[PDB]
């Protein structure tokens, strides 16, 4: 569970990602296409080299919808019903995919954001990610 | 794949009381009703709304035995398991698209209808041995992933 | 989370269990040790011998806190307060190691209930051994 | 370790720039704060009740330049991590009982030290590459675990 402080710290880096989300984002991606290549399975339609356009609009996409997290930060569960039934019913991604993700985002954060990636902020941004996939993955039976 | 003799002796010495048809069905059903998320690899199967759907469907017991007809031919090749399932890898891998964790899930559940049809005689050691042997293929298939 | 249907293939199936249980939580435990031995690392002070009265005496307690959660399940995260307590502040015990016993405790009643243990059974009691899971670990950060 | 030469030169020639000291620091500083549950170890260093607290703890600095250290000499060693940590591996079974998995958060909250520190010469090839390294020291320290 998230607390206080955790709300606070997330809040304050994603604030600082401001406009890079969407650039981040592809980052992420692309670091976990070549750091755990199991991940490419689910990505079969996907022109998956460097700085293909479908992994740059994916990763606007997913950037944003962590920025919708972030600010319905109480309330993720709602916030997130529907890409919650999207990972379930249609595209059911295995569990363990959301942590390789998730590190590759925090890898993708620390490279970018250095003053501000505090070891109390990169424990808050690991809790936040984490309750995020428990989220995503809440409905799959 | 450290397996000593004596648990490839009690591996072996079980399997040859196994009748592959059967588990195999029951493993590949038991695995798209506990885990459906599974199930996103077998749509042109038919129905797999219930329980009873997934382990009476024709289509789910005649893939079943054909993935125990593979995997009890590696049984018969414990000290080359890359090797001997290289070409099922890269199937899976390049043509499939199966998520190599979709082969561990897999693995357990064979575990458990082991058990459950066995009983006693699989015994913790037993188990033991068998955990290795799911482990040992299921990083064989995973080992020509890119 | 657990649907009507689950509860109740928890509830006929533990009651199947009934006075055995001890045992099958002995047996559990002994399964996981052999057949995943990075768990001994928690119990360095336990005699694991076949037989040994301290993994006899810590099974029991096993299933003990598994009965009460099965006859608390409409509300097992405040029934389990204690025992995540526990696990959280002073066990400390990486949470892979829930799912190795989840597996093992899966395998000895698969062994022991040939009649009960069916797909839709399997399927109930593997999600019951998750959501345990998960409120004993809920707590560790 | 399966490495590609391209991969092996990319892993020592950034590591060459790098200060231990510092890193082992903050690497087992960050791993104590970011997951608590690893402090199971560690009661006698001190206060670990806060982050500036972990951070500030000298002892916790000195262990990780020696954690790092250890790690450092085995990158020298890349095609043979499991001679090399051998000992390493029955000391943290045997008297230490330390949970391999531990080294595997170790691992990985080391990559994002890495990252912190370098920036843009971190790059998603160069850090594929050290995912590499990271999960066969994890394993080469497990492997005499019984
Ligand atoms: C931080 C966790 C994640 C979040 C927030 C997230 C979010 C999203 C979003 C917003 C979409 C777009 C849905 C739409 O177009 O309406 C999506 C789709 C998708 N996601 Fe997830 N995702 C996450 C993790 C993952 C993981 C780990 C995988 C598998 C490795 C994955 C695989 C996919 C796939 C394959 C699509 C559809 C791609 C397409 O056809 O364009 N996602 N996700
Ligand atoms: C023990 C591990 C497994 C073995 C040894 C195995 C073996 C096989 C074999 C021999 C084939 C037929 C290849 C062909 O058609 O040319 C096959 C096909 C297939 N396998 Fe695997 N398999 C395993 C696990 C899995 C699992 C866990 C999944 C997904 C959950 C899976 C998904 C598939 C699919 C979708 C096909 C093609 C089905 C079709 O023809 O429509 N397999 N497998
Ligand atoms: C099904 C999930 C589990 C349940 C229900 C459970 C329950 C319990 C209970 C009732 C106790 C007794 C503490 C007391 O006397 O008050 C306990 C202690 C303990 N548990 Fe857990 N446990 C679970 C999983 C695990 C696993 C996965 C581990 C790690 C492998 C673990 C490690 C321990 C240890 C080391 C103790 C202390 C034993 C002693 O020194 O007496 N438990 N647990
Ligand atoms: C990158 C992987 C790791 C390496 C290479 C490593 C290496 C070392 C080395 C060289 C020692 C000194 C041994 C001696 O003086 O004989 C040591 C001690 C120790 N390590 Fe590890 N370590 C690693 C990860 C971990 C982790 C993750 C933990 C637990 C979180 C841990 C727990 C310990 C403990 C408890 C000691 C003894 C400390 C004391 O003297 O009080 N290690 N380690």
């Amino acid at each position: 569970v998230l607390s206080p402080a955790d709300k606070t710290n997330v809040k304050a880096a994603w604030g600082k990602v401001g406009a890079h989300a969407g650039e981040y984002g592809a980052e992420a991606l692309e670091r976990m296409f070549l750091s755990f290549p199991t991940t490419k399975t689910y990505f079969p339609h996907f022109d998956l080299s460097h700085g293909s356009a479908q992994v740059k609009g994916h990763g606007k996409k997913v950037a944003d919808a962590l920025t919708n997290a972030v600010a319905h930060v109480d309330d993720m569960p709602n916030a997130l019903s529907a890409l919650s039934d999207l990972h379930a019913h249609k595209l059911r991604v295995d569990p363990v995919n959301f942590k390789l993700l998730s590190h590759c985002l925090l890898v993708t954060l620390a490279a970018h954001l250095p003053a501000e990636f505090t070891p109390a902020v990169h424990a808050s941004l690991d809790k936040f990610l984490a309750s995020v996939s428990t989220v995503l993955t809440s409905k799959y039976r | 794949m450290h397996l000593t003799p004596e648990e490839k002796s009690a591996v072996t010495a079980l399997w040859g009381k196994v009748n592959v048809d059967e588990v195999g069905g029951e493993a590949l059903g038991r695995l798209l009703v506990v885990y459906p998320h599974t199930q996103r690899f077998f749509e042109s199967f038919g129905d797999l709304s219930t329980p009873d759907a997934v382990m009476g469907n024709p289509k789910v017991k005649a893939h079943g035995k054909k993935v125990l007809g593979a995997f009890s031919d590696g049984l018969a090749h414990l000290d080359n398991l890359k090797g001997t399932f290289a070409t099922l890898s890269e199937l899976h891998c390049d043509k499939l698209h199966v998520d190599p964790e979709n082969f561990r899930l897999l693995g357990n559940v064979l575990v458990c209808v082991l058990a459950h049809h066995f009983g006693k005689e699989f015994t913790p050691p037993v188990q033991a041995a068998y955990q290795k042997v799911v482990a040992g293929v299921a990083n064989a298939l995973a080992h020509k992933y890119h």
